[PDB]
């Protein structure tokens, strides 16, 4: 999933969009992917209990 | 040419039910042994498809292209020789023309003056169209050989095509299998993609004439035309990378 | 030292007895695979450049270039051309680009008319015969015709228009012989009072001055629409490596991994495909028909088993998910 | 500078480079007089077959339009928190508290 970014592939973002626009889009993906992993750790801690 | 023959008369809008068929490969991507979800223009399962026939009547009315076309023909000698797409179907604009000579399919987009009911003898245009000019586009398919003579046995030619125009991109999905109703499920494959870029609101079909004005006799064939809607199906991919099943998200 | 890796991950100089996960072993790429499809189905670009005949300034003939491969590399790497100048793109940069529509014309001009062909140019020629539009995205290339288009004492077989009743737009072919009328005296198809004779024959000869000499000008008009590009230029590729960690550079695909023989069937209209992850697991060769299975380069977790630094510095490295044969 | 730096017949004293073997990095001046060499034909320090002279002259003239109107470009590059700051506007100062 794109997490709001123009695309879900980083190579396309960096290889096409300009540096100032690429960094923004890459940040949207990284930000969301950290949230998805954040939710994963939260659920594991619940199941661990 | 300008006079209607015995086969042209007012007729009732007969229809049938297409249950499984009308699924095609949505993209060129490869997938195997997975469950894929996609939303595109598909033929709804358990829909109503308008039924046509050719033999004391001939069905080639002007059919809106708005929602797309799912064409399925049951034939032996390959009666239907092609299709005619365009808006006004006259010389005021350019129209797409598909003619099958049983050697190499000829596809040309040009300014044509179309009659009411185009026919093919060898091909004769007119009857199809009187004049042509002012066009830069022409296309041809790969060489092949097909028999237009009458055949015996069951109906061994089932040609199910999907015709759509996406942002000016005209794509043709093609499937051919042996078999007044089709049955079974198989996924159509891509064949022709032409960036034509014209507005097609209506379409017709071509007939193959046989004889030993009204002297020419129409062939014996049956077919029907469906329409596409933006529905989500779940495609079942097997180990070989083909679609063995499809599930309609909302049915 | 893997002992120090434990100190940096823990952000401390005292490592207590225990096993700690530090980094992840991975194989880095060595070579780089660059693949480009074949240049086959080359396109007749010699119908202008190497053409025997030619046309006047207003008689310029155009050759449609569409759905074909136009190879200019031989010419740009050679460039036996009088003058090549244009706006917005360098002509040497036109051989790596894919464009939807392409047009290449042929006409000859006088040496003093070289400046008369430019985007948005004006003058006795640009305005009254042929000129490039302001939005022209292509490039124009002159060539010295002294050995071909010329003729002894001159070339009188082709004429050029000095005047025109109105300003002609760019990319317009007017072969009209109409006589220019300056005043209110009707010209009656011939020159006379308040009338000028616009048609003039070419003086082209190899022995005259640089001012007037035959120079073949081929204006390449390129157009990129929303439709796919039907005309691409040539590009050079490299070999293909297998069973080695390398970077992937393809026509529509880029990535990193190893290539192996693929047992999966593919369609003739597909190049590459994706796995459950929407990440490409396979690709088709652009030049030849074959499919190779894309696998990620070898990697594994790295854990350090060491006692307390206050006891001993002995180190033991555990590679998880990696057999001893693949550790090197 | 169209009022000053232009000329009726044009001022070619100022020049520019249309050709280079690669992209010129930022904040780098190229004084190289080497003739651009496209092919293997040695240029011998002059333009010719497979040889082109990169440096060219501006079009500055008072009569023509913007494209022929010279502009005086001065680009300022500030070093911020890269070292003690010795420069800034007429800002006052007060006593410590």
């Amino acid at each position: 999933s794109k997490f709001g970014a123009i695309s879900s592939v980083l190579n396309d973002i960096f290889s096409r969009l300009d540096p100032p626009e690429a960094e923004v889009q890459i940040d949207r993906l990284i930000t969301g992917r950290l949230q998805s992993l954040q939710t994963y750790v939260t659920q594991q801690l619940i199941r661990a209990a | 040419q300008c006079v209607n023959l015995t086969t042209r008369t007012q007729l009732p809008p007969a229809y049938t039910n297409s249950f499984t068929r009308g699924v095609y490969y949505p993209d060129k991507v490869f997938r195997s042994s997975v469950l894929h979800s996609t939303q595109d223009l598909f033929l709804p399962f358990f829909s109503n498809v308008t039924w046509f026939h050719v033999i004391k009547r001939f069905d080639n009315p002007v059919l809106p292209f708005n929602d797309g076309v799912y064409f399925a023909s049951i034939e032996k000698s390959n009666i239907i020789r092609g299709w005619i797409f365009g808006t006004t179907l006259d010389s005021k604009t350019q129209s797409l023309l598909i003619v099958n000579n049983a050697t190499n399919v000829v596809i040309k987009v040009c300014e044509f003056q179309f009659c009411n009911d185009p026919f093919l003898d060898m091909e004769s245009e007119f009857r199809v169209y009187s004049s042509a000019n002012n066009c830069t586009f022409e296309y041809v398919s790969q060489p092949f050989l097909m028999d237009l003579e009458g055949k015996q046995g069951n109906f061994k030619n089932l040609r199910e095509f999907v015709f759509k125009n996406i942002d000016g991109y005209f794509k043709i999905y093609s499937k051919h299998t042996p078999i007044d109703l089709p049955q079974g499920f198989s996924a159509l494959e891509p064949l022709v993609d032409l960036p034509i870029g014209i507005n097609i609101t209506r379409f017709q079909t071509l007939l193959a004439l046989h004889r030993s004005s009204s002297g020419w006799t129409a062939g014996a064939a049956a077919y029907y035309v469906g329409y596409l809607q933006p529905r989500t199906f779940l495609l079942k991919y097997n180990e070989n990378g083909t679609i063995t099943d499809a599930v309609d998200c909302a049915l | 030292d893997p002992l120090s890796e434990t100190k940096c991950t823990l952000k401390s100089f005292t490592v207590e007895k225990g096993i700690y996960q530090t980094s992840n072993f991975r194989v880095q790429p060595t070579e780089s695979i660059v693949r480009f499809p074949n240049i086959t189905n080359l396109c007749p670009f010699d119908e202008v450049f190497n053409a025997t005949r030619f046309a006047s300034v207003y008689a310029w003939n155009r050759k449609r270039i569409s759905n074909c491969v136009a190879d200019y590399s031989v010419l740009y790497n050679l460039a036996p051309f009088f003058t090549f100048k244009c706006y917005g793109v360098s002509p040497t940069k036109l051989n790596d680009l894919c464009f939807t529509n392409v047009y290449a014309d042929s006409f000859v001009i006088r040496g003093d008319e070289v400046r008369q062909i430019a985007p948005g140019q004006t003058g006795n020629i640009a305005d009254y015969n042929y000129k490039l539009p302001d939005d022209f995205t292509g490039c124009v290339i002159a060539w010295n015709s002294n050995k071909l288009d010329s003729k002894v004492s001159g070339n009188y077989n082709y004429l050029y228009r000095l005047f025109r009743k109105s300003n002609l737009k760019p990319f317009e072919r007017d072969i009209s012989t109409e006589i220019y009328q300056a005043g209110n005296k009707p010209c009656n198809g011939v020159a006379g009072f308040n009338c000028y004779f616009p048609l003039r024959s070419y003086s082209f000869r190899p022995t005259y001055g640089v001012g007037h000499q035959p120079y073949r000008v081929v204006v390449l008009s390129f157009e990129l629409l929303h439709a796919p590009a039907t005309v691409c230029g040539p590009k050079k590729s490299t070999n293909l490596v297998k069973n080695k960690c390398v970077n992937f550079n393809f026509n529509g695909l880029k990535g990193t991994g190893v290539l192996t023989e693929s047992n999966k069937k593919f369609l003739p209209f597909q190049q590459f495909g994706r796995d459950i992850a929407d990440t490409t697991d396979a690709v088709r060769d652009p030049q030849t028909l074959e499919i190779l299975d894309i696998t990620p380069c070898s990697f594994g977790g790295v854990s350090v088993i060491t006692p307390g630094t206050n006891t001993s510095n002995q180190v033991a490295v555990l590679y998880q998910g990696v057999n001893c044969t693949e550790v090197p």
